[PDB]
């Protein structure tokens, strides 16, 4: 039904989950998302996320896209990162490399607010701090990104495109109404193929609105309301996933 | 205020299996008689 996710309702389902923005920084955002998205010839751009830093001067991400395609049995959208420390102006976030990357992996704790920054690792290896942020926010975004099931539809072309006749999804307190993007719409993989106790689901039926929580990242958040029939997810806190998830079932 | 997940940040190293106990030390031996003058 909705044709982008909006950044005020994403705000007001996930308050209670603790995924919050600061008053100067919504409205900076609520100014500033249509001006870059307007800038680049991207349909689509919303925030992302808010990195939590070290000296205080948070990492807001937003991420955009133009056109989904499928292309070898799966859904590749093609997307561009942005980041920024005030709402205001919003910098691009280089892609990195593979083995930059996996040294990326190796740095933890968060990193800290100034993106000059340059992380020592092992010959000696200097890693700056806007290649971690790129390399962990691209591990989330790999990880976990929900949309309801079938809310999508192929189309002329095979561009995956919404799906206008959305019906909304049925039992949506259970993972088989939820997907990932990068699933194709037509294919019966959902939620409930990966592993069996990293995703938690609350559900008010009154309300008619679901909560999809990521265990292997603990800030990651995604709402869906059956009335409205709007959906949206969010990420809050250091791009770190808890390895040792075990023992915390 | 505090909100989230009950957790803390420190490094977490799981319990080993727990230690074996000791037996008794060997203070306790058998004394013998004198043997013998074999010629």
């Amino acid at each position: 039904v909705q044709l982008e996710p909006n950044i005020t309702l994403v705000l007001k389902h996930l308050a209670s989950c603790g995924a919050v923005v600061s008053a100067e920084q919504q409205a900076a955002l609520d100014h500033s998302i249509p001006i870059k998205r307007i800038e680049a010839g991207l349909r689509s751009l919303t925030l992302w996320g808010r990195l939590t830093t070290l000296n205080g001067k948070d990492y807001l991400v937003a991420e955009g896209y133009n056109v989904a395609s499928s292309k070898e049995g799966a859904a590749v959208y093609e997307t561009k990162y942005f980041y920024s420390q005030d709402g205001a102006r919003w910098s691009d976030l280089q892609p990195v490399d593979s083995e930059t990357a996996t040294r990326c992996a190796r740095i933890k704790g968060m990193l800290s607010g100034d993106p000059a920054k340059n992380y020592e690792l092992e010959l000696v290896f200097q890693i700056p701090e806007l290649a971690v942020l790129r390399c962990r926010v691209d591990a989330i975004a790999t990880a976990t990104s929900v949309i309801p099931t079938d809310s999508t539809i192929l189309n002329a072309a095979s561009q995956v495109v919404p799906n206008r006749l959305f019906a909304g999804a049925a039992y949506p307190e259970k993972l088989e109404s939820y997907q990932h993007r990068f699933s194709l719409p037509g294919s019966g993989v959902t939620l409930s193929q990966d592993l069996r106790g990293t995703w938690a689901v609350q559900y008010d039926a009154f309300k008619g609105v679901a909560q999809v929580r990521s265990l292997l990242f603990p800030g990651y958040f995604f709402y869906y309301a059956a009335n409205e029939l709007t959906w949206g997810s969010l990420y809050v806190g250091d791009g770190l996933r808890n390895n040792d998830l075990i023992f915390m079932l | 205020v505090y909100v989230g997940w009950g957790v803390k940040n420190a490094p977490f190293v799981p319990l080993p299996p727990p230690p074996v106990a000791q037996e008794f030390a060997w203070g306790e031996v058998e004394t013998q008689e004198l043997e013998l003058k074999p010629a």
